[PDB]
RNA sequence: UAGCUAGUAGGUGGGGUAACGGCUCACCUAGGCGACGAUCCCUAGCUGGUCUGAGAGGAUGACCAGCCACACUGGAACUGA
RNA sequence: CCCGCAGAAGAAGCACCGGCUAACUCCGUGCCAGCAGCCGCGGUAAUACGGAGGGUGCAAGCGUUAAUCGGAAUUACUGGGCGUAAAGCGCACGCAGGCGGUUUGUUAAGUCAGAUGUGAAAUCCCCGGGCUCAACCUGGGAACUGCAUCUGAUACUGGCAA
């Protein structure tokens, strides 16, 4: 019901007395297709519980995206930590063209045609949260006439 | 020294925005006073007021909707350094329309919806979003 | 310049029919549909978005029997029309001569209907077209030469044709053998398993 | 003498002439002063297998340039008509 | 930097070399084999990696790979050698073209044939 | 109307000539700033009587020397 | 590579060109150019365009077309519109 | 180009398969032979070397090399930075240069609009046409972001005067 993706499986380790202890993070995100979407991270010793508290997380903490007609609303930018975004609506038939940790997000969240391009840093999980940044940062014509005090015409 | 009234404009309104400020005061200017009509009649912010006559302070109240500011972003483009001159064909589109391009055409300070209306080019002032 | 080699592992590679037998019987009982090919077919594949990507190309290229370039030089023409590029592509595709005999049903398969057009047994509008990517336009009245009417490809493809579904954009007969192009079909015509953002997406890569 | 005369383009056996105003000294292909039509001479039929502008080559004529001989051809014949 | 800074003094571009300059923008070069040995690569790697001193015919004295499973190549020898060092051996930039003048083709390979110069065995 | 231009003298030791500094306006091609630029032209000056620092109204004309194809038409105002 | 320039910059007069012109000569002025890069040094035919690029740009100018320059090397003029 | 002939008849190879990157196992070798674009691999169980089967990509082509742009926001005008990663002159004064508070008036240089002239043809792009289709060749348009005048606006910058 809610669709699900897996992003990156990175093995970290820690050191201690004995020697090294090797664990495992995964990086996921869901949405349901239609503008709602978050993701998740977690940490375990092995790959399968770690992706399954990353699910658990991801589902737990979702965003509302306006997404408009499968497509973006207006050129946004998502800045997190070292990674910069940029992502523009597209006009049907465009698909989605950006990179591994932004085409996840963009696929499960639903935006069906946008045009995006990661400047800075690709680690994946700063990538996802600079592109969550954006989209839950883009605005929509309704609530931007409706924060003007203005009609949606009276907008475009 | 203060090169750019119309950057301080904008800054101060950025500002007062962010620290949730009700009004925010300033040195007055035709310009200026252009500037706040222009916003004042789209709406990011509520009335504005001129008072004296030998030291003009220009008044603005801003306005903020759920808690959250309404001036999201205000961005000074044809700066002092760097003039920036449009035709009425390459005006450009600020967050791909619902924003505004404060212009200076010819006839006035008027976004750049109406420049394209009245087919005019002219100084992109700023951008408002 | 053309795939001559066994056709059921391209389906087998896939893991779906791409209609590459006549369809006399279910190719179930002609190949292990459900298995890869090859030594290592039973291996569960993880596949990679890149992995997606090249097959969904792969599968629509088997099908039409297009090769890289040409179908390179398909996805660029439809990218270049206005419109949506997917289904401008899946149209560009199914306006190919072979295709559209095929889809008239002159043919049992599409390497078949292939045949029939390259030995100039086809005409568009009255004149001998032996051009397998001929591109078909609205209107167009494909038929059958009369010294090729008497082939007996040319019945069984029909009678292997009616019991299948019938392109709407389409007029068939098989007493005059001819059929008219009506309009160009939809990407909601034509098989909705077929996913070519995946195709658009891989040659915006 | 500025001469009206066929620049042949097109392809290989495919001639496709085009009626240009020049000065006879440059190349057949090379430096024209001014494109008056053109003279498809396997035209299909059905399409407009030869334009000519004749205003201007009467501009021209009046001018002083002089009219090739096929030129002079191809205008009896448009003027025919 | 400010846009006056910049008119002042543009952004500068990076030139950039070339790592096989002996080639002089020329995909394959015809050279004499000078001498021809063996050496030892850098660590962690080791072998006797084969490599010919060569004289091309722009008068370059270079150091050039031979791949492929033992070689033909004696002293004088005419090769052709084309770019792409090779990492584990310092300085070596080049390797010689398999089956191209006198840098006969492997004997008996049957992959990446076009790769050293061994023409296709019969069926 | 015929075309013209204004600029500013800058030397007059020339006899019968002066050399004046004509200042345009032009756009950075790359940069997009509006950069200040200078031409000097040697302007041919009849009688003799413009100063250094004046601002004077030149025509083009037929070449007169080696590097003098300008000429004046007025003086704008005196310095 | 920071100063370069002696017909050098300008004026007058004579000569010369199809034509204005230090184009050339005599004389008289001491100027002319240069940090908005003069002079020198190293590569280089230029353009329409071509390649790449989302674009701005970047690289290059094979074929085709416009312009220039050259014709074993260095110079000259003659005939000729 | 059209018709007839006879017969599947005369016509498939190249690179790759550890990750990047689509495609995997046996045997030989044993840090040797060798591979390699980078990370790297090879020391007696090698999906990385060589052979074989299987497979993948492309196809009368397939790879390697040379070269350019891209990716490279890695010269950042669009579009970067400078406490510690490379980067604020040791600090000042200061000419040229860059920028300039506020109101009225005037000018129309910048700026904007419109028009005219040019900005060769071809090439790119759009709508069509013709070679059985395509490559190709064409008709018409658009474009050639430009420059020069002329006529207007003159809000902002510039000049000028208060
Ligand atoms: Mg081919
Ligand atoms: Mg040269
Ligand atoms: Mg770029
Ligand atoms: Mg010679
Ligand atoms: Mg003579
Ligand atoms: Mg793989
Ligand atoms: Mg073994
Ligand atoms: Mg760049
Ligand atoms: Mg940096
Ligand atoms: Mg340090
Ligand atoms: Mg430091
Ligand atoms: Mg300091
Ligand atoms: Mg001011
Ligand atoms: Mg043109
Ligand atoms: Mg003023």
């Amino acid at each position: 019901e809610l669709q699900e993706k897996l992003i990156a499986v990175n093995r970290v380790s820690k050191t201690v007395k004995g020697g090294r202890i090797f664990s495992f993070t995964a990086l996921t995100v869901v949405g349901d297709g239609n503008g709602r979407v978050g993701f998740g991270y977690g940490k375990a010793r092995e790959v399968p519980a770690a992706i399954q508290k990353a699910m658990e997380k991801a589902r737990r903490n979702m965003i509302n995206v306006a997404l408009n007609n499968g497509t973006l609303q207006h050129p946004v930018k998502g800045v997190h930590t070292g990674s910069r975004v940029f992502m523009q609506p597209a006009s049907e038939g465009t698909g989605i063209i950006a990179g591994g940790a932004m085409r996840a997000v963009l696929e499960v969240a639903g935006v069906h045609n946008v045009l995006a391009k990661a400047y800075g840093s690709t680690n994946p999980i700063n990538v996802v949260r600079a592109t969550i940044d954006g989209l839950e940062n883009m605005n929509s014509p309704e609530m931007v006439a409706a924060k003007r005090g203005k009609s949606v015409e009276e907008i475009l | 020294s203060m090169q750019d009234p119309i950057a301080d404009m904008l800054t101060r309104i950025r500002n007062g925005q962010a620290a949730n400020k009700a009004a925010v005061t300033m040195p007055s200017s035709k310009l200026k006073v252009a500037i706040a009509n222009v916003l004042k009649e789209e709406g990011f912010i509520e009335d504005f007021k001129v008072e004296g006559d030998t030291k003009p302070e220009l008044e603005l109240t801003l306005k903020y909707f759920q808690g959250k500011a309404v001036v999201e972003s205000i961005q000074r483009v044809s700066r002092p350094g760097l003039r920036i001159y449009k035709r009425k064909d390459e005006l450009p589109k600020v967050m791909a329309g619902l924003g505004i391009a404060v212009v200076s055409t010819s006839k006035g300070v008027m976004t750049d919806r109406a420049a394209r209306q009245a087919g005019l080019g002219g100084e992109i002032i700023c951008y408002v979003a | 310049a053309r795939y001559l080699g066994p056709k059921l592992k391209l389906s087998r590679r896939e893991g779906t029919d791409l209609f590459l037998k006549s369809g006399v019987r279910a190719i179930d009982t002609k190949c292990k549909i459900e298995q890869a090919p090859g030594q290592h077919g039973a291996r569960k594949p993880r596949l990679s978005d890149y992995g997606v990507q090249l097959r969904e190309k792969q599968k629509v290229r088997r099908i039409y029997g297009v090769l890289e370039r040409q179908f390179r030089n398909y996805y660029k023409e439809a990218a270049r029309l206005k419109g949506n590029t997917g289904e401008n592509l899946l149209a560009l595709l199914e306006g190919r001569l072979d295709n559209v005999v095929y889809r008239m049903g002159f043919g049992a398969t599409r390497a078949e209907a292939r045949q029939l057009v390259s030995h100039k047994a086809i005409m568009v509008n009255g004149r001998v077209v032996n051009i397998a990517s001929y591109q078909v336009s609205p209107n167009d009245v494909v038929s059958i030469r009369e010294k090729a009417k008497k082939q007996s490809r040319v019945k069984a493809a029909l009678e292997l044709a009616e019991q299948r579904e019938k392109p709407t954009w389409l007029e068939v007969d098989a007493g005059k053998m001819e059929g008219t192009f009506k309009r160009k079909p939809e990407r909601s015509d034509l098989s909705a398993d077929i996913n070519e953002h995946l195709i658009v997406e891989l040659y915006s890569k | 003498m500025v001469t009206i005369r066929l620049a042949r383009h097109g392809a290989k056996k495919r001639p496709f002439y085009q009626v240009v105003v020049a000065d006879s000294r440059n190349a057949r292909n090379g430096r024209f002063i001014e494109r008056v039509g053109f003279f498809n001479p396997i035209a299909s039929e059905k399409e407009e297998g030869t334009r000519l502008d004749l205003d201007r080559i009467a501009h021209w004529v009046g001018q002083g340039a002089t009219i090739s001989d096929r030129v002079a051809a191809l205008i009896k014949e448009v003027n025919k008509a | 930097a400010t846009v006056n800074q910049l008119v002042r003094k543009p952004r500068a571009r990076k030139v950039a070399k070339s790592n096989v300059p002996a080639l002089e923008a020329c995909p394959q070069k015809r050279g004499v084999c000078t001498r021809v040995y063996t050496t030892t690569p850098k660590k962690p790697n080791s072998a006797l990696r084969k490599v010919c001193r060569v004289r091309l015919t722009n008068g370059f004295e270079v150091t050039s790979y031979i791949g492929g499973e033992g070689h033909n190549l004696q002293e004088h020898s005419v090769i052709l050698i084309r770019g792409g060092r090779v990492k584990d051996l310092p300085g070596v930039r080049y390797h010689t073209v398999r089956g191209a003048l006198d840098c006969s083709g492997v004997k008996d390979r049957k992959q990446a044939r076009s790769k050293y110069g061994v023409k296709r065995p019969k069926a | 109307k015929i075309r013209t231009l204004q600029g500013r003298v800058v030397s007059d030791k020339m006899e019968k000539s002066i050399v004046v500094a004509i200042e345009r306006f032009v756009k950075h091609p790359i940069y997009g700033k509006f950069i200040k630029r200078t031409t000097k032209l040697h302007v041919h000056d009849e009688n003799n009587e413009c100063g250094i620092g004046d601002v004077v109204e030149i025509r083009e004309c037929r070449p007169l020397s080696k590097t003098k194809s300008w000429t004046l038409v007025r003086v704008v105002e005196k310095a």
